[PDB]
């Protein structure tokens, strides 16, 4: 559960 | 009311004394977060975030007791409207600029090996198994999401390259190898800095960490960090065959959609419109 | 001294970091360089490098317990637990201070330091009762009696006639103590080894640090240090909070209490601490 992009 | 003041008298409990004006929280996606000093108290939002605090505050224990080369958050203290106690980890961020330092670079990433190769023994444990969280199909769920909440926001030629995407993901093998932070982009990692090269202190926001394929911890460094410092650490590691690559590759691509996705389900039209763009 | 002469290898762990920037504690068996974020155990001999595997294990299953605070979190692989030896053992820097005795006059300040200690014993007491635990941690038995032969050994000579008769008083009532291995027992937990965090508010404890002398063992011996360090009236609040005011646990303290002086300058004797030798010594000589 990347988050914004990673 | 305001949540520092609504929550008072649980925060003269867990922090005599301290003035709970002059604290910060956080705000989670599934938990408020009252930050202090030298620790932190989580609180849920929903009564289901309420539920799982238990198992939450289980899961930190666990990864109190591995062996991964720095601090992770302590659980000090949990009771109940349920609450966790974690230690706060000290450092900061490293911005990617530092790396530009070769010998900064060679120590930042010797870290992260030591890290991940933590990550990946400990997934071999049988206690670790039994406490964290290991679902299989992830990603063909991810992907019938996607298609579900995604694809009426995109363009034909969008839909077309995200289904290019969700092919890739059915060709992974589901491994579950590894414990897997599963965000580990920069802002999850804090450093000691100012007292010679980089020391790596510890890692937080373990809300998404599972028994999973390591490539996606990786795939997350890389991100954050770009392909020649990602390469630096699969050298180090002995992780730079082929089908690593493939599997860091193919998850690395859906770093937008995951964006887009957990973006349009809170209502976050900054982040779902990043996370859109080349898709629309 | 040390510094000078593990320059190379600190240069390795520390990269960048001044050598003479640093401390040194010293223990039996390791010295322990201090840095900012991490401290460094360094083996003494070829049998101290050989206790470092277990060391590294111990401290894992410390850093695992609910004590309600922070623990020296061992900074190696999981697989050096495996080896003959190691050359060192880096582990994690518990932030925070000693709290001063005179802090404790102030009574809420009293009511709340009290009650952590408490989460803290109670902690240790119920890990103590843990199989797994128990199998990771030495339990010596026995250990008054020969606490006692050691005194008499490496401390009387140290000792004026008038300092060997108050001790042998001391060391009297040992051999009829109840041989209790029943909690995890720190085995020095001095206000020098709590540290706490009192920025934001009325003081927090952040964690314990130098757990060399940890074991299976009877939790007066942690008690009677708090004790020793704090006087009775903290004490008995410690003990009313935890539910351990009965009169025996009270009477193997004082008995235990009345030792703490020596067991200290026995510490400071082994690892060569001569300040604190002379602390201990205090009265003896």
């Amino acid at each position: 559960k990347a988050s914004s992009x990673a | 009311m305001g949540i520092l003041q609504a929550n008072r008298v649980l925060l003269s409990r867990l922090l005599p004394g301290v003035e709970p004006e002059g604290l910060t929280v956080r705000h989670g996606q599934f938990h408020q977060v009252v930050i202090a000093s030298d620790r932190v108290v989580c609180l849920p939002r929903t009564a289901a975030a309420a539920a799982r605090l238990p198992r939450r505050a289980a899961v930190m224990r666990v990864l109190a007791g591995l062996d991964l080369g720095c601090r992770t958050p302590r659980p000090l203290c949990e009771g109940s409207l349920p609450f966790l106690v974690l230690s706060r980890v000290p450092g900061a961020p490293l911005e990617a600029d530092a790396l530009e330092d070769s010998k900064v670079a060679e120590v930042v990433a010797a870290q992260y090996v030591t890290l991940l190769s933590g990550l990946a023994s400990a997934g071999a444990d049988e206690k670790v198994r039994a406490a964290l969280p290991a679902p299989q199909g992830r990603w063909r769920q991810f992907a019938a999401d996607v298609r579900a909440e995604l694809f009426p926001l995109m363009s034909d030629g969008g839909c077309r390259q995200a289904e290019r995407e969700l092919a890739a993901l059915d060709s992974l093998p589901d491994i579950t190898e590894a414990v897997v932070h599963g965000n580990l982009g920069a802002e999850n990692v804090l450093w000691v800095r100012d007292d010679g090269l980089p020391r790596l202190s510890g890692v937080i926001d373990w809300d998404e960490v599972s028994i999973g394929d390591p490539a996606e911890d990786l795939a997350a460094i890389g991100a954050g960090y770009g392909k020649d410092f990602l390469d630096q650490v699969l050298t180090l590691g002995g992780w730079s065959d082929r089908r690593m690559a493939t599997r860091i590759a193919t998850i690395r691509a859906t770093f937008a959609l995951q964006q887009a996705l957990s973006a349009c389900r809170d209502g976050d039209e900054e982040e779902l419109a990043d996370g859109l763009t080349g898709y629309r």
